[PDB]
């Protein structure tokens, strides 16, 4: 859930 | 293929509508009807020997029979 | 066993002895009535490079390979 | 002396039949196979 | 059931040396490749696994 | 971090996305639209043909033993060859990828790994996917 609002964050910009 | 009569019909109805009625606006009263009576003079003159054709073949199914 | 193979044709001695119908068909009327008569440094660091008809099968044939690597994508 | 003419796919007037009536390697491979088996001993040494 | 066990036309019957002998050779050329092994012996895929 | 960030369809992007980055980069290389000099920018665009219906087991089994544990690499090997049956056919599938499967996009892009490393090269692709760390 915070892994993947960081991964979120890297695949947009 | 009636269709091309009755669209040219249509046609001469659209031009004489409006060289008919240059000074009266819209409403029936014109009854110029030579050109569209020669567009279906025109079309019986092509299908008099289709007719001949068909009817013929008709006839003869009903009283010579089916080949 | 109500549909079956062809064993020999309607003869046409059958359509033969058949009186005909007068029938005029579409394609018998008249056309073509005459006869026409004749006469009487930068790619040293990879592992490859250059530094480093017809036959009768349709099937098995060039274009029909060419076909179907062209038409199944 | 043609055979009696048994097929798979279609058996039109429901016979049942004999059950049997229904009914090698280039070298490269040693050569593709030995070979990467060589390249992973290589690897491993 | 038909094309691995009720098919008679393969071979169920245990393996000669040859046979066992030459499905090492061939487990080690045809690593993973049990159909194809299976199609080389004429003989059924889990059998010969 | 197997897969380098070439290789696409990536997760990070749409297609049109990538088609947007893919235009910006081309745009955001150092002195690229310039021919003052006499340089020279060359795109190429070709399909890897045939790339799922020529690979053979044998290189595709001793590729996947180095990034998967063997039991893995023996199963994905020995899944690609199945019956394809038909209506009425039916073959040994002996070497080729089947798309269909549903792990045979990673091969279909692992093997695909291989050929940009051998068409990049070892340094340039240590080059582009940066280093490990970072
Ligand atoms: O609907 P409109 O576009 O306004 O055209 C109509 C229509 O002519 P169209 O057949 O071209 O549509 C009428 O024809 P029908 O509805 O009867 O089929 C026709 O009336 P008549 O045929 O009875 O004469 C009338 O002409 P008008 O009302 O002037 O007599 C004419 O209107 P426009 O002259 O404005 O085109």
């Amino acid at each position: 859930p915070e892994r993947w609002e960081i991964r979120q964050l890297i695949a947009s910009g | 293929k009636v269709m091309h009569q009755i669209r040219a019909c249509k046609d001469l109805k659209h031009i004489i509508y409006y060289k008919f009625n240059k000074n009266l606006g819209k409403g029936p009263g014109c009854g110029f009807w030579q050109p569209a009576w020669r567009v279906w003079l025109n079309f019986l003159r092509g299908t008099i020997p289709l007719l001949e054709r068909y009817i013929g073949n008709l006839i003869t199914r009903q009283f010579e029979g089916r080949s | 066993t109500s549909h079956r193979p062809q064993l020999e044709a309607r003869s046409g001695a059958k359509a033969a002895a058949y009186t005909p119908t007068g029938i005029e068909h579409a394609r018998l009327l008249p056309g073509h009535t005459t006869l026409k008569y004749r006469k009487f440094s930068w790619r040293k660091g990879t592992a490859f490079g250059r530094h480093k008809g017809y036959i009768n099968d349709m099937t098995k044939s060039e274009y029909h390979q060419e076909f179907l690597h062209k038409h199944v994508r | 002396k043609i055979p009696a003419a048994v097929s798979n796919w279609k058996n039109p007037n429901g016979y049942t039949v004999a059950l049997e009536r229904r009914v090698t390697i280039n070298d490269g491979f040693m050569k593709l196979s030995e070979a990467l088996e060589n390249a992973d001993k290589k690897a491993r040494q | 059931r038909w094309n691995e066990y009720l098919n008679p036309k393969l071979n169920f019957t245990e393996f000669s040396k040859e046979e066992d002998a030459q499905l090492l050779d061939l487990a080690r050329e045809l690593p993973n490749q049990w159909r194809t092994i299976a199609d080389m012996m004429a003989r059924p895929a889990q059998v010969c696994v | 971090k197997l897969f380098p960030n070439w290789i696409k369809p990536s997760d990070s992007e749409i297609p049109p996305l990538l088609v947007y980055k893919w235009t910006q980069g081309i745009n955001n290389l150092s002195e690229i639209w310039d021919v003052s000099r006499g340089q020279s920018a060359v795109l190429l665009e070709t399909t890897l043909g045939e790339m799922a219906e020529k690979i053979d087991f044998t290189l595709l089994n001793r590729l996947l033993r180095l990034i998967v544990d063997p039991n893995i690499a023996d199963y994905i090997t020995a899944k690609n060859n199945v019956v394809i049956n038909f209506k009425d056919m039916s073959h040994v599938n002996k070497y080729g990828l089947i798309r269909g499967l549903k792990f045979a996009s990673f091969i279909f892009q692992y093997y695909g790994l291989v050929i940009d490393l051998l068409l990049l090269g070892q340094e340039r692709a240590t080059d582009l996917a940066g280093p490990a760390n970072n």
